[PDB]
């Protein structure tokens, strides 16, 4: 789960 | 392996089926993803897939690709998830094995992903495939707790 981008 | 013994079909992500990925992400992840995420996922081509089980879209792996100055490829797994009723039957392994197979066609590939530090279940899952925790990033996520992630990686 990558952060917001 | 578990991914080789489940009847799953994989399809690529394109503009025409993008809504399926958007629904999955809304349910699976507290992070809100923007247009850049979807463009990157589509641009990763064969590395991004939706998974179908019993003719229902039940999971996805979405990647982002980067070419390094060495000419080697870096693969980021941006998201990996399976809807809760269909976990534990090999679907996540099937998705991840697909990406690992695509990586084996690019020489000196490296794979990176980010996981919340309390996601013990996901960490155990990745370690079965040869991934290792290689770093921690404090305050990686904005609004969930814990805010820290592990950087989890595998080299080829
Ligand atoms: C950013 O997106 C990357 S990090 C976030 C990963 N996603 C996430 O945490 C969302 C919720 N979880 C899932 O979507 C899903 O559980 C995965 C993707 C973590 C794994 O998918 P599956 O559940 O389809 O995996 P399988 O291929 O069945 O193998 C599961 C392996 O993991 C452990 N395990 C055992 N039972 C489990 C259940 N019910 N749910 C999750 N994980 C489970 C075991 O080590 C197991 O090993 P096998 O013997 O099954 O291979």
């Amino acid at each position: 789960m990558v952060n917001a981008l | 392996g578990a991914g080789r013994e489940v009847s799953v079909s994989l399809d690529g992500v394109r503009d025409k089926n993008l809504m399926q990925l958007k629904i999955l992400n809304t349910v699976l992840f507290p992070v809100r993803y923007n247009d850049k995420y979807y463009a990157d996922a589509i641009a990763a081509g064969e590395f991004t897939k939706l998974a179908y089980y019993n003719d229902i879209c039940v999971g996805a792996i979405a990647c982002r690709l980067e070419k390094k100055e060495s000419g080697a490829m870096r693969v980021y797994i941006m998201t990996l998830g399976v809807l809760a009723p269909y976990r534990g039957i090999g679907i996540g392994s099937n998705l991840l094995n697909h990406v690992l197979d695509m990586c084996s066609k690019q020489n000196m590939c490296e794979i990176y992903l980010h996981v919340q530090t309390n996601n013990e279940d996901a960490i155990k899952f990745y370690k079965k495939f040869g991934f290792e925790i290689t770093d921690t990033i404090q305050n990686y996520y904005i609004n969930i707790e814990p805010r820290d992630c592990y950087v989890v990686s595998k080299s080829f």
